[PDB]
């Protein structure tokens, strides 16, 4: 017997101070854990 | 004072991983980011609140 578990979605945010003063960002990935991300 | 925040995605609701039916769904269009404008607009105020 085999669990299937759909794999990972969730929302992205991009986080920025002011586009106005600056054009660096940060994201935040919702309800991921980092594991998640530098294997994706 | 507050309920919980739901955030959902209508794209993926009404069919996961299916390009095919996303690709359908295009040609009813902006009622899927209506819904997350306002999905966004409940979730947001319950910070306010
Ligand atoms: C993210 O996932 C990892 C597993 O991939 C979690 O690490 C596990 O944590 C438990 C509890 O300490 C350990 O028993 C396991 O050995 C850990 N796994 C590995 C592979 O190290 C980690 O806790 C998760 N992080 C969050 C924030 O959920
Ligand atoms: C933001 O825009 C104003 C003009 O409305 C400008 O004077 C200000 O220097 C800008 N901010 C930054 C960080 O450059």
């Amino acid at each position: 017997i085999l669990d299937i578990t759909p794999c990972s979605f969730g929302g992205v945010s991009v986080i920025t101070p002011g586009t106005n003063t600056s054009n660096q960002v940060a994201v935040l990935y919702q309800g991921v854990n980092c594991t998640e991300v530098p294997v994706a | 004072v507050s309920m919980t925040k739901t955030s959902v995605d209508c794209t993926m609701y009404i069919c996961g991983d299916s390009t095919e039916c996303s690709n359908l769904l295009l040609q009813y269009g902006s009622f899927c980011t209506q819904l997350n404008r306002a999905l966004t607009g409940i979730a947001v105020e319950q910070d306010k609140n």
